[PDB]
């Protein structure tokens, strides 16, 4: 860690255990960034000199990772519990989750009273909640040019290996409607 | 002014989302408000002067990461 | 194909279809089927929600400078508070397109090209394209592709984003245990 | 626990152990052939036409020293040949392309490159087959 | 020599940093402690009001503060940090005054004189509020319960806390409604919703299975008597070598005792709390299930809690062997009720009994003991802060805020004393401004915005008021609904005064071998 090393256990006596957590938060987030999604490169995860695994998943590495930092603790579960939510946000939560605990406690400490800063990271997310729920704008499969057929197609034509989106513009429609 | 910069600075930003005429933090009054109406008064000429310096005074050496010196 | 299936024609309790994927080998069908499932899933994820959000951070990098200016809106410590998160809706694409090696500072150039004072707009429509297609690294006008995620998966992570932040605060009295 | 290793350095770790295997059995390959000697810590003579045989009998590193056995065992399972050829192509190409390309800053167009240099490869091969 | 100063300084040093590492207090501040111990054991700790006791510290004055940590917790049960946060507020002046030409003796009564005048002014900022008032009970519980574990179940706990106190209330501004009085028992199952205030005595025992009495007509438990049987208390010359004669001994042992338990049910007993001792085996597992054949609630190795409360409430004593029958020293019982809510938990409920005008027994429930302890420590400290308001009827500024009010005004008494210790008072009269700015300690970046303000926030508010430390916003520190009886704060000052004054007399080097 950083700071006084003679008192173990997340007493670094001051922001030393805040920063060692946020720099760990940033560090534990460094795992998932280059792992983010498929464009995020598959990591080869050494489980032992004889044990490895290859995953770019955000929640797969961190279940395997050990975290004795509190901010590294909250980051693994957030990758996992949002995976437990969906699996969208195995990677997603991790990046800013390093930042917001680094972003939160700073002003919280500044307190006029700590209650003020808590919403700042909720409020914009709430304002993202509306904005996110305000989105029919992209991802709508039901509204296509071909509707479900292109919802098939464009989703097939995203993963397209081939004539996926030709006969397969039909199938995802056929499959869900069979 | 005895003030925390940032909150005051952020206020001034909000105060420049509200106001923005002369508003600023004035150690003159140790307040945050219109400067020119706070009797914070200096010609606008020195601004361009400083700002001709500000951005340009920095861009000189950052144009040089290879800097040669000689004994002679 | 030397592959036989027992065709039950006009199933009278309810309709059905069993779609036979033609590969020259069986693993050609999985490339289809992997393209199919996510196509099936994303349409099923549009069967999860009507309101649906674009893949990629053009959703976030929009509100980013929207809400990092909304920092200034409340000003004070909240301009600190609100910006700290709303500066961070910039960073996810900075991971996204860079995972595609697009130098997302070029992407946020394209993102915030969409993201305007004139376009603050999730709407349901695009006067700005809010889609960021993560099979590329730069926005594509697909809204039916399989990469995008429903509004269910996101507002979740919004809690998770703020969850690493204040979860670690509520402690009092840092101590040492022998 | 908390540890992070990075990219091109890990890619280099992928380059290193493989780059060694890419050599002797490449010399052992084909009508111009060699043997790969293995010194036992007691001094026992071992030489083969397969370096993975030498690897199984000596220290194997967690990098591609492990994998260039694996994928050659993958090559050993399928056609039962080219294991000698796979070890010497992979680490070589990974030693060849990456630095030239990553200084241009991308695995990305290199991601497409191998299957593109595979494409004509597979293509004109079957054509001149 | 030099021996007294250093360790006494170390008493002021090692304990101060511990007391300095204390104040993160009142809510969302700092970052969580997942604590690798001095032994390496990894432990998660939050809400340092409890962590005080949990904290393991050595060194003479440093371990003194954990022992001083319960000092606020032992009698009061509210604001447990109040003494530990000021444990270094005296150590503030300690160094200076030893270095000021002021004697540890002159520093000794200095703590006193500062304590004397301190608790005096606190009475002025103590707003007396009715000792029996449902609100001053409910809201004292609420405000605490708001800070304590459950903020929702507060609405359940606070009246149950009120109802538990108002049952045992001996309405006074002096000691009443003790902790030995109110009996707080835990039951697996139910809910905190199903946490039940029970006026009558409820013993928490391990009851064998069911098919036993949930019903009326029971003579109460707490029996120490063994059941004398062949192969128990009675001589059997039947020798055990061969398996058959080894078999002949248990059968006369098992066949006889079932008459004994009938005699036990003949006493009218549907309940036996059996001594944790053994007269031989005391009651064997033969005897215990035979007791369960008679629907007699029976716990071998009963807790000490239901031994004394059944003496305190039901007025119960052991009764003799049931062949000898009983002296009927078992207190009066009527309903012996085992609540099975989804069958979870074994709970002995005596509805109606001898009672000492006291001992509400509140059954604290939940899906698990963790859910239970969410209510229990909360209802306890809710009872406690109510008990504190029953102890001292008043509500003052909560969370250490009034000490900064006491700070300025004790600086006035720094002048009124005009003594050598008036300087000592002065040094400490400014050492009570430390906590609110210091409570903000541990969280984050760009710090200083909190510090001198919380000093000035009362100073700017004259001697009247400043921002609340637990709530926030410019207001009266005193009237918030962050409120504690005057006891809690006058406790803390009284507690740290002494143990830290011992430091002044801590001298040389002396160690028991």
């Amino acid at each position: 860690m950083e700071g006084p090393l003679s008192v173990f256990g997340d007493r670094s006596t001051g922001e030393t255990i805040r920063s060692q957590n946020v720099m760990a938060a940033a560090s534990i987030a460094n795992i998932v960034k280059s792992s983010l999604g498929p464009v995020g490169l598959d990591k080869m995860l050494v489980d032992d000199i004889g044990d490895v695994t290859i995953t770019n998943d955000g929640a797969t590495i961190l279940k395997l990772l050990e975290v004795e930092h509190p901010a590294a603790k909250v980051l693994c579960e957030l990758a996992d519990l949002q995976d437990k939510e969906v699996g969208d946000g195995t990677t997603s939560v991790v990046i800013i989750a390093a930042e917001l605990l680094k972003n939160a406690d700073e002003l919280v400490k500044q307190k006029i009273h700590p209650t003020s800063v808590i919403s700042g990271y909720r409020l914009a997310c709430k304002e993202a909640v509306r904005y996110i729920n305000e989105n029919l704008i992209v991802n709508t499969d039901e509204l296509g040019r071909d509707c479900l057929i292109n919802a098939a197609k464009t989703s097939m034509s995203s993963k397209i290996i081939g004539i996926n989106g030709d006969f397969f513009a039909n199938m995802v429609v056929d499959a869900v409607l069979a | 002014a005895g003030f925390d910069a940032t909150n005051i600075l952020n206020k001034l930003r909000a105060r420049h989302a509200q106001g923005g005429t002369w508003y600023g933090v004035d150690i003159n009054n140790e307040d945050i408000a219109d400067n020119f109406e706070a009797f914070v008064w200096e010609p606008a000429m020195v601004r361009i002067n400083a700002l001709t310096a500000a951005s340009e005074a920095a861009c000189l050496i950052v144009s040089v990461d290879e800097t040669i010196k000689n004994p002679r | 194909c030397d592959d036989e299936l027992i065709l039950i024609k006009n199933t009278k309790a309810r309709t059905s279809a069993s779609i036979i994927l033609r590969g020259a080998n069986d693993f050609m069908c999985d490339e289809m089927e992997r393209s199919l499932h996510d196509a099936l899933c994303v349409v099923k994820r549009v069967l999860e929600s009507k309101s649906v959000v674009p893949g990629g951070g053009a959703v976030e990098a929009a509100l980013s400078i929207y809400l990092e200016n909304y920092a200034t809106s409340m000003g004070s410590r909240e301009q600190l508070a609100i910006a700290e998160f709303a500066r961070s809706l910039l960073v996810i694409p900075n991971t996204l397109a860079v995972n595609a090696a697009q130098d997302s500072t070029d992407l946020v150039a394209k993102l915030r090209a969409f993201h305007n004072e004139a376009q603050v707009n999730p709407e349901r429509k695009n006067l700005k394209w809010i889609g960021l297609d993560l099979s590329n690294g730069k926005p594509r006008d697909n809204k039916q592709a399989g990469v995008f995620e429903p509004t269910i998966v996101k507002v979740k992570s919004l809690k998770f984003a703020t969850e690493a932040a204040i979860t670690i605060l509520r402690i009092d009295d840092l101590i040492k245990l022998h | 626990n908390t540890k992070r290793e990075s990219g091109r350095k890990v890619q280099s770790g992928n380059i290193n152990a493989a780059k060694t295997i890419a050599d002797i059995i490449r010399t052992c390959l084909g009508p111009k052939s060699m043997m790969k000697m293995l010194l036992d810590p007691m001094g026992g003579i071992v030489m083969t036409n397969d370096g993975n045989a030498i690897l199984r009998e000596i220290q194997v590193q967690h990098p591609a020293a492990k994998s260039m056995i694996e994928i050659s065992r993958t090559q050993d399972e399928e056609v039962g040949d080219g294991t000698t050829s796979v070890i010497i192509l992979a680490g070589e190409m990974l030693s060849v392309a990456e630095h030239f390309l990553e200084q241009q800053m991308h695995p990305t167009v290199v991601i497409s490159a191998y299957r593109k240099a595979l494409d004509d490869m597979i293509s004109t091969l079957k054509k001149i087959s | 020599r030099d021996k007294p100063a250093q360790i006494r300084f170390s008493n002021i040093s090692a304990a101060k940093a511990v007391a300095d590492a204390i104040r993160t207090s009142l809510g969302p501040k700092g970052m969580d402690k997942m604590i690798q111990d001095g032994k390496g054991d990894v432990t998660i700790t939050n809400d340092g009001a409890t962590i005080l006791k949990q904290m393991q510290v050595l060194h003479p004055a440093a371990r003194m503060l954990v022992e001083l940590s319960k000092a606020q917790d032992i009698e009061a049960g509210d604001g447990t940090t109040s003494v530990v946060i000021i444990a270094g507020s005296l150590l503030d002046s300690c160094t200076k005054l030893l270095q000021k030409g002021i004697h540890p003796t002159i520093i000794s009564e200095s703590f006193q004189k500062a304590l004397e005048k301190g608790i005096e002014i606190l009475t002025d900022m103590s707003r007396p509020v009715e000792l029996s008032d449902r609100e001053t009970l409910l809201n004292s519980a609420t405000t605490s319960l708001n800070s304590k574990v459950v903020s929702q179940y507060s609405s359940l706990l606070s009246p149950m806390s009120v109802n538990a106190v108002m049952k045992v209330i001996d309405p006074a501004t002096a000691t009443s409604v003790d902790l030995r009085d109110i009996k707080i028992v835990k039951k697996l199952g139910g809910t905190i919703d199903d946490c039940e205030l029970v006026e009558g005595l409820v013993l928490t025992q391990k009851v064998s299975n069911s098919g036993i009495t949930r019903v009326e007509k029971a003579k109460i438990g707490l029996i120490q008597f063994c059941l004398s049987a062949p192969k128990t208390d009675m001589d059997n010359q039947i020798v055990v070598s061969d398996y058959a004669q080894m078999d002949r001994v248990l059968r006369e042992e098992r066949a006889y005792i079932l008459n004994l338990v009938k005699q036990i049910k003949k006493t009218g007993c549907n309940v036996l709390l059996i001594q944790k001792s053994i007269l031989r085996d005391a009651l064997s597992d033969l005897a215990l299930h035979f007791l369960n054949k008679m629907k007699i609630m029976v716990i071998k190795d009963i807790e000490r809690e239901d031994i004394e409360f059944i003496c305190k409430t039901i007025g119960t004593k052991p009764v003799a062997h049931i062949d000898q029958f009983t002296a009927d020293m078992l207190g009066s019982a009527e309903l012996a009720e085992e609540v099975n809510l989804n069958g979870s938990g074994k709970l002995l409920k005596i509805t109606g009994c001898a009672s000492p005008g006291k001992t509400v027994t509140i059954v604290v429930r939940g899906s698990n003991k963790l859910v239970i302890e969410e209510a229990e420590r909360s209802i306890h400290d809710a009872l406690c802060v109510i008990r504190c308001l029953v102890k001292k009827r008043a509500l003052i500024a909560g969370g250490g805020a009034p000490e900064i009010e006491l700070a300025l005004r004790l600086t006035e008494y720094s002048r009124t004393l005009s003594g050598m210790e008036s300087y000592c008072v002065r040094a400490f009269a400014d050492a009570m401004e430390v906590i609110p700015s210091t409570l903000a300690e541990n969280a984050g970046l760009n710090p200083i915005s909190t510090v001198t303000e919380l000093r000035n926030r009362h100073a700017q508010g004259e001697k009247t008021a400043g921002i609340n430390v637990r709530k926030g916003g410019i207001s009266n520190i005193l009237e918030e609904l962050v409120v504690q009886p005057l006891l809690v704060s006058v406790s803390a000052l009284t507690l740290a005064t002494e143990t830290v004054r011992s430091i002044l007399k801590i001298d040389d080097v002396v160690n028991t071998r």
